[PDB]
């Protein structure tokens, strides 16, 4: 057994160690009815109301003393305005103390989720990105993802 | 950004021809509904610039750019001048802004 | 009188507040829904028809101090399909509940950490989704919409 | 500009005002924000224009610096006061402790960041008043864009 | 008193959709054997609704509650609807019923 | 595991013949449009095995299984050999993989 | 060598302003259809820079040279910047490229 | 200037940045595509009936001779509106490796070019295509090492 | 492929009648200059079939196909039969061919 | 049934393209001399539709079928349409007809 409308749910590639790359040909992932996967960018195939969401899980085995800043932003470049602008963004500081040091063991995990409804046009290229792709944990399944759905 | 106020931080004489030009980059904004706002130096209130007389606006509908020439420049005209436009596409309606400062010296 | 006719299988279930330390999903409460075919068997939602769904769930964890540092907080949505009869995770998240300083003396520190999951997936007839957590002893269903779980037929 | 898509489904996506100070004043005339097809923004509250199933979501970004009371609780809730039951009730809620006891006594500079996201599907009626709320409007980080927002969409 | 059918009387118009809810109060009856019966005004037959299509059934075993939404209503759907369940504990086996009437105007 | 390679880690000196079996567990994957890959001494990358040749492929759609008999066994390379298939149901399109190690010595 | 990017490797500090100049050496290319493309360090895609605001373009047709002054430099502005132009003589139509890298450290 | 050529012409060059494939480019210096010749999906579309000169060159380079015995082929095909089947106009075969996989020695890259040319009568809408069997040995490193073009005589 | 013979291999008996049909695929070839050739089994020279008497030729211009019915079949008419056509567009003149083999078996074999 | 007009009753809206197809069953009629007649609703005129512009005519001799595509449909293009063909064998010369009616509704013209 029909279809629906423009939809996408892409997940990071686990066999891309230390990089963020969205894949569509993988278990329980979608990219159909016109949405294109360019250079880690989703191309909106129709003008309308869309739901954009993404989650990233950051994991580290130690806390540095630089006050780590983890960022996650979903960006949009439109045909009408040819500049990268943030639609959804969030920042988080995972390590509060002064590094593990005395007891060197800091297996920390911190997730961030983003979601919202937007009006997008033909040819708009959306991109979900993070500032420190060295703490990405694509070890298990559906812990890092990014998708859109035409409402 | 979506609006480009070009003559930033100008410092001239108590003369005139204080033209500030703004360039529209978002193809949803129209040069017909243009607005200008000034905020003097040291003050905490933005006033609405009215056109006519000292504040003359030249519109270029072709170039999606508008300008604001200030003549007979006085010393009470020291402040941050901003340009604005009202944009509208499908179900979306918003407005846009820029930035640009003027300082006037006297004889 | 139910004056509003509406369709598309939908569900928004909330934890049972009067269920000691366990995650029992309820539908017969205030602003919670379970209609148009979605079945709740054993804290598991049964998809009533094949199509595209939006799946979401949040869990809020609260504890009255961190005694040990051996605690990992998880929140996962799993799926058992007719085509592939093994439970696979659709959405997953992990969170460190106690950053550090493991309360040594004069603990008296209630800690709160939320986790939210959401995404779009294709489900088939008979698919059984379940929202699960690692330590149901940290559930804070005392307030209102702090823990919930739902699907909606888009 | 002429648009080629007659869209409907009552929708709203409002983002916080940065020019505002220590308050969560919602705006609709800013860049990638929507408020159309009957939804009005009254008293920082979204008024549902039609009955049906809606998707409610909101995000808040909290940022501070140093822990004065050592035990701060950050709250974020979306409430609904309906014509059928005229009391403000929580639909989605979350609590978060940003500072876990230890407060650096003597040293300086330690800005903390903790975000909170909420989302769910609900049955809303005509005239229902939805509200996005926080307990400490002095820790709001409405810097940059789309860090705090609030919206509904008719599914 | 063992099963509570809540909408005891509904009056809807042709085309709409009625939902009937039943809640189990005896913890020995199982939500795995729920049954639905209609008796059309003017007939002497209790017919059994088949679970599928115009008749959708939603069950939650945690609350021991099940529902029956009927869409595309005609005037041929005017009659008395009952729900049913199969109970079994020790050596005991029994069944449970309720009550509730439907009328559709054209 | 969606795909099950039965014959895995083995050390078969150059010259042998035995089929490596992969069984599909996802009923959306097809016994057709299948491809095979063997490693490169387990050091660099996996190679893309071509059609026929020194490699044997057994396909039966009834049993939803495909196999790889190691014929004309010379010293091509060692490593983990994977099988793969193209799966697609309705709006979904995905693929599945395998894995299995062979080590070859010489006389 | 058909357009010459002069600043090959430049390193400026956060908060500065770098100008990259390109000189046309093919007398068929025009300074009118000039375009700019940047490739952010770590990505394998060259994106298209827009002309306006923080990206100001100065053109002088006499020497057939154009420049690209970029202000308010962050640490996100590290990459390979290339310039381009559209050349057309009679029956031929082609375009030309250059090369030059920027790295910005914080302060 | 003065360019009253007015005649169907095309001279396309291989993409240096496109790897392991033969994608034809025309917006490159000393390459042309004008006066009616259109380039669709790696195919040249003849704009007018007449006598044409068709030519193409490919350069193959590999960094060693494997034991597969590669048979490098190069053919220009023509699919006509009158006869909707691909027929070869010009073809050539070349065997570059007649030796065993170098046992102790290595390196020694081999280079083999192939050139094709001829005069034909082509019709409007005919699609000519230049193709090779092993696009992984294409050496488009320098200038004009792989190209393909027609000119209306 | 230009020109497609439909009856590839036929095995009729002595005293019958076979028709072999050919279909043109090139819009430059005409059904007006059609020719038929037989090659008697056991010899190499391809003879030109003359259309008359036992060899009758039919044509259908709509689909650009022609056929050749052979009546009064004997046992000496076993061979490889080909059809041919002359194509001509601008500065070009060529011809096209096909293929189809005949085996005709005889009688007697009165099993006693 | 001597040419068969296939779309008997069609109903299109203002702004469209309707195709009317006729296939010849009489092996004497030729696809070369084809004519079309439309009769505007309420009058009996059966004026002759011309081949050009809004009326494009597609002819295919292989399947012996012709069509008449009408684009940019208005409400003044509603009527009974007939197809025709000219047949000729020995001493006989005749023509053949069909039948098919169209009804066009407007677009309601939503006033702001």
């Amino acid at each position: 057994r029909p279809s629906d409308k423009p939809v996408a749910h892409v997940v990071a590639n686990p066999q891309a160690e230390g990089q963020l790359q969205w894949l569509n040909r993988r278990a329980n992932a979608l990219l159909a009815n016109g949405v294109e996967l360019r250079d880690n960018q989703l191309v909106v195939p129709s003008e309308g109301l869309y739901l954009i969401y993404s989650q990233v899980l950051f994991k580290g085995q130690g806390c540095p003393s630089t006050h780590v800043l983890l960022t996650h932003t979903i960006s949009r470049i439109a045909v009408s305005y040819q500049t990268k602008v943030n639609l959804l963004s969030a920042i988080k500081s995972p390590c509060q103390r002064e590094t593990p040091e005395g007891a060197e063991a800091k297996p920390w995990y911190e997730p961030i989720y983003l979601g919202g409804v937007f009006q997008l046009e033909k040819g708009d290229r959306l991109s979900a990105e993070i500032n420190r792709p060295d703490y990405l944990d694509f070890a298990e399944s559906g812990q890092v993802y990014f998708g859109i759905i035409a409402l | 950004a979506r609006v480009d106020q070009t003559p930033q931080t100008i410092t001239k004489e108590t003369g005139e021809s204080l033209t500030i030009n703004c360039v529209l980059r978002d193809s949803h904004c129209a040069t017909s509904s243009t607005y200008w706002y000034r905020k003097k130096s040291g003050s905490t209130n933005e006033e609405s610039i009215s056109k006519g007389g000292r504040y003359v606006e030249t519109v270029n509908s072709g170039s999606k750019s508008f300008s604001l020439r200030i003549n007979d420049l006085t010393v009470e005209d020291s402040g941050t001048y901003r340009c604005a436009s009202e944009c509208q596409y499908g179900l979306a309606e918003y407005d846009v802004y820029g930035g640009g400062t003027v300082v006037t010296v006297n004889a």
